[PDB]
């Protein structure tokens, strides 16, 4: 349950996240294969080398879900219906992997958000992460 | 656990900068903010109520300063996490009865305010390097469950 | 999200349990009690002793809350939500200890009905399972 | 890991009685049912759509049985589970990368095979000393990781 002031805190730092979102999702998947080398092996036709045209163009896709996420909050198990199935039936994601991610997007937040990662908004932006992980588990 | 030599002068460069007073009283207060349920075991620190509170807590800095000592001394043991930690272990597995999930947790969190407090400096190669130590520090608290 | 099918296995597989649900729910907090001993401590005032009138106690009060969870599937965060309020504000409980719980649950039903215990059915109450547990942590 | 002389006897008296051409293959499908996501990584299998597709699949009898033996094999040495997995966990770690939160969840799963088969048998404490057993083999398995 995202409260009332959790989904201000999100909608908050996520709206000063602003057009960095592309580079910032890009970040936090380097992150994560560098921190988490078991993750890597879902993406063996990418090309994850620091600079990368693929990890650039994925970080976009994932920031852009993510908004999409915010801009939907009380209604996110519609808005993201097609993404939980690609996860769970197609790629069949080990669920320990979102916990993986949402770690690394906290920590890319962190780093280029001092003013905003107060502990306040670190809590409401990790339930938020949960929350979207808990929606792209939900069909296995 | 086994760091590269450029892990190792990653880690050690960025921790010789730690504010040693502050960041742990910082990740300790963000784990009782971020993770309710670990205020279970600090009910004798009084006012936890929200997380103004919590960070302004003079318990939590005392206490935060012990972790973070903690970390520094497993920072300085890399291969010998096991013996370093062995009289915690068994403070926090045989009479505390932690969970030893909550060890990840807070390693993860110090993580967090690392970045916080370093910025663009907490480089995705510097961060996979702590979390390499975190990984070990934890995993050495709960040698005594394992 | 329970399938259709998941919430006719777990109909059928809870209905044989039937009269037994108390018995089978003081036995599983004994399976845990004695295999994950960490969680003894949110118990500190019971006696954890085998045949305690306090397990016995407990254990109807869990096979209650669980036969209102299948009994109202398709709506558990309402039907649950005064427990989810317990757990995660009063008692603080670690959200970990919900899977060691479910586990102890699953292996309770199996050693008591070899017949129901299939493949099938061990997958949809350990979804089942997942899912209450998901209600009993959504309130931190 | 250390079990008590009536914990060593629990699971002792209790494996003799165990179909090992049978066990290991009930365990590795239901974890491949329950847990979906492990299909991942046993492309190889063929038909794994439907759970009596597992169950009757014979590559998963056949590589349970295997799975089984390895159960065995750290029963018969329970304070050196270390160098009896090493080459199994460099096998999982460092050329399969199964993360190990799944070894813990295949002996969750043997477990409750377990208890469907010997069912009243499998008491409580039995139970308890075969989680620390499942444990100690998990936790062999991923030190590769740690
Ligand atoms: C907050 C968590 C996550 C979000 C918001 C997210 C979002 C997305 C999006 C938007 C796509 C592209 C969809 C499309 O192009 O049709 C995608 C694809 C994919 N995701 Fe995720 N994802 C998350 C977590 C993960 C994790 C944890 C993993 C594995 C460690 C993963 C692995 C993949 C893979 C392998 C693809 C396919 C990439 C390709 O083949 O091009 N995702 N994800
Ligand atoms: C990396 C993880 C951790 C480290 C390095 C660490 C370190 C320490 C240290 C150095 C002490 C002081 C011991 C002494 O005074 O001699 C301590 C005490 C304590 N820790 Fe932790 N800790 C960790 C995780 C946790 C967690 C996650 C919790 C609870 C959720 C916890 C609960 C406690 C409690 C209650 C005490 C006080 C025990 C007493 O005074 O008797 N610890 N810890
Ligand atoms: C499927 C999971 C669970 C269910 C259905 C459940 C259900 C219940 C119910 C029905 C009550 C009594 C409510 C009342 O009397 O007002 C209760 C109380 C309680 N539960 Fe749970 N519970 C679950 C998991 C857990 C876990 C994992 C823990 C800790 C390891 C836990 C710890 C407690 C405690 C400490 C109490 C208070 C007991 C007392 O003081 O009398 N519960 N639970
Ligand atoms: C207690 C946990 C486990 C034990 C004791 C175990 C045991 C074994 C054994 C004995 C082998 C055969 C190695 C050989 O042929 O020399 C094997 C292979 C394999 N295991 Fe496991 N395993 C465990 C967990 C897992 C899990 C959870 C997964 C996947 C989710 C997995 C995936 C595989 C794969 C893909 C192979 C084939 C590797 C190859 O043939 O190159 N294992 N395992
Ligand atoms: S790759
Ligand atoms: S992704
Ligand atoms: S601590
Ligand atoms: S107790
Ligand atoms: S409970
Ligand atoms: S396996």
């Amino acid at each position: 349950v995202l409260s009332p002031a959790d989904k201000t805190n999100v909608k908050a730092a996520w709206g000063k996240v602003g057009a960095h979102a592309g580079e910032y999702g890009a970040e936090a998947l380097e992150r994560m294969f560098l921190s988490f080398p078991t993750t890597k092996t879902y993406f063996p036709h990418f090309d994850l080398s620091h600079g990368s045209a693929q990890v650039k163009g994925h970080g976009k896709k994932v920031a852009d879900a993510l908004t999409n996420a915010v801009a939907h909050v009380d209604d996110m198990p519609n808005a993201l219906s097609a993404l939980s199935d690609l996860h769970a039936h197609k790629l069949r994601v080990d669920p320990v992997n979102f916990k993986l991610l949402s770690h690394c997007l906290l920590v890319t937040l962190a780093a280029h958000l001092p003013a905003e990662f107060t502990p306040a908004v670190h809590a409401s932006l990790d339930k938020f992460l949960a929350s979207v992980s808990t929606v792209l588990t939900s069909k296995y | 656990v086994h760091l590269t030599p450029e892990e190792k002068s990653a880690v050690t460069a960025l921790w010789g900068k730690v504010n040693v007073d502050e960041v742990g009283g910082e990740a300790l207060g963000r784990l009782l903010v971020v993770y309710p349920w670990t205020q279970r075991f600090f009910e004798s620190f009084g006012d936890l109520s929200t997380p103004d509170a919590v960070m302004g807590n003079p318990k939590v800095k005392a206490h935060g300063k012990k972790v973070l000592g903690a970390f520094s001394d497993g920072l300085a043991h890399l291969d010998n996490l096991k013996g370093t930690f062995a009289t915690l272990s068994e403070l926090h597995c045989d009479k505390l009865h932690v969970d030893p999930e909550n060890f990840r947790l807070l390693g993860n969190v110090l993580v967090c305010v690392l970045a916080h407090h370093f910025g663009k400096e907490f480089t995705p190669p510097v961060q996979a390097a702590y979390q390499k130590v975190v990984a070990g520090v934890a995993n050495a608290l709960a040698h005594k469950y394992h």
